[PDB]
């Protein structure tokens, strides 16, 4: 957190590719930063600078290509606690669509988990989210629930 | 179902097919020719969906259903389907009637239900329902219509002003003609028109491109009277189309939108057809 004149992004982009890679270090490590990401969310606030959170979203979106998923859980996980709230949505919706490995009672659940926390937003903006350049309404997601 | 269709509306573009059945539904299809593959089904009324509209496309392709319950449900496609925009209740039972207006008169809906009322429905930026409604007829409004009188709609030589006739057929047995102006905010009462001794099922303006207006009133004495109207206020004359009473027990009456033809849509099924020949009456074409 404290580098930005002894750290460059560069390096750290490195050092947290590499301990999740590891098993050893991966899981230890990155619970450890979501509890701390939740005592700095509860304020409203942030615990880390805005370069950290970008690194950990691009490894993330790597592990995306490797499915599965859990992949998705942690990329949701931290998007909620760093206040990506929408993206966070997005998250979950993602997952629903690029698998086909999920069952019909499956697609449901997910579908069930997005529409709740669209309509618990105190923000207008935040009642639908994007696939691709089209705005997806709960409306649209209902019918998908539905039909899914 | 589509074991008893009541009528049926084609869009300008020829994309959906929009049949009512009586027993609530609005079957909506798909326009592929003669071809037709369903696409939707909305239930939502309570009475018996009388009768279909469809909305020129410079304000939307705007689905105005109507049954007999007091209710007129707009819907107009949207979340995939056809979805409810608007709705306007202002009346209690026995809505007949449903037609769009022309953007010469800005975008209005303009609703007939028997029980003396008709509302004519502004519509605004939200999509809101203001129907500001006028008592007309005592026994019920079948139908509704109207247009200018000294100018037109504004263009190159047809002025602009603010006016608007209307027909309103009856179940009092009369056709009455309404007569709005907007430089005063008043619906006179103008005319009254009796033609019939049996109801005046449906009123219809000619989209003729002659400056007399013909109206055809038909009824359930299976007579039609022509009510020739000889500019755009003059006085009117009943008229004999069928000299004799017509076969077909006629509840519609509709000219063509290119011709000055009249189909009447007989219970036999069958459509009659009248037009004046080179003699200047009203013979047989069908």
């Amino acid at each position: 957190r404290l580098g930005h004149e002894c750290l460059s992004d560069t390096v750290r982009t490195n050092f947290l590719q590499l301990l999740l890679q590891e098993d050893i270090y991966s899981r230890d490590f990155f619970s450890t930063l979501l509890r701390l990401c939740n005592a700095h969310s509860d304020n409203g606030e942030l615990y880390l600078r805005t370069v950290d959170i970008k690194i950990v979203d691009s490894i993330l979106s790597q592990n995306l290509r490797s499915g599965d998923w859990e992949c998705f859980k942690k990329l949701y996980c931290f998007r909620m606690l760093n206040k990506s709230e929408r993206a966070a949505a997005e998250v979950l919706y993602q997952y629903i669509l690029m698998q086909a490995d999920l069952d019909v009672i499956r697609k449901r659940k997910c579908y069930l988990m997005v529409i709740n926390v669209l309509s618990s937003f105190d923000s207008a903006y935040d009642q639908w989210i994007l696939n691709g350049s089209k705005v997806v309404t709960l409306t649209d997601l209902r019918d998908e629930l539905r039909g899914l | 179902h589509n074991e008893l269709i009541h009528d049926a509306v084609l869009d300008y573009y020829g994309k959906r097919l929009a049949t009512c059945s009586s027993d609530k539904t609005i079957k909506i299809f798909e326009v592929e020719g003669e071809t037709h593959k369903l696409i939707d089904t909305l239930t939502g009324h309570e009475g018996p969906v009388w009768r279909v509209d469809w909305a020129h496309p410079k304000f939307g392709t705007i689905l105005a259903s109507c049954s007999y319950d007091g209710k007129v449900l707009i819907w107009k496609e949207e979340n995939g389907r056809w979805s409810q925009i608007a709705v306007h209740a202002v009346h209690s039972a026995s809505v007949n009637s449903v037609q769009w207006a022309p953007h010469e008169y800005g975008p209005l809906l303009l609703v007939a239900s028997s029980d003396g009322k008709v509302s004519v429905v502004e519509f605004k930026e939200n999509g809101t329902t203001s129907p500001i409604i006028i008592d007309a007829h005592a026994i019920g409004v079948n139908s509704a219509s109207w247009a200018p009188a000294t100018i037109e709609e504004d263009g190159e030589h047809n002025g602009t002003k603010e006016s608007r006739k209307f027909v309103t057929g009856g179940a009092d047995n009369l056709v009455k003609i309404w007569k709005y102006n907007s430089d005063a905010q008043t619906y006179v009462l103008e005319s009254t028109l009796e033609g019939h001794s049996d109801w005046v099922r449906d009123v219809a303006w000619s989209p003729t491109v002659l400056l007399r207006s013909y109206l055809a009133s038909v009824s359930q004495d299976r007579t039609c009277i022509i009510w020739t109207q000889d500019n755009e206020q003059g006085p009117w004359k009943k008229t004999l189309l069928k000299e004799e009473k017509f076969p077909d027990v006629l509840w519609r009456a509709s000219w063509s939108l290119s011709g000055n033809v009249l189909a009447l849509s007989g219970g036999d099924n069958k459509v009659t057809l009248w037009k004046e020949n080179l003699e200047g009456k009203w013979e047989p074409a069908g």
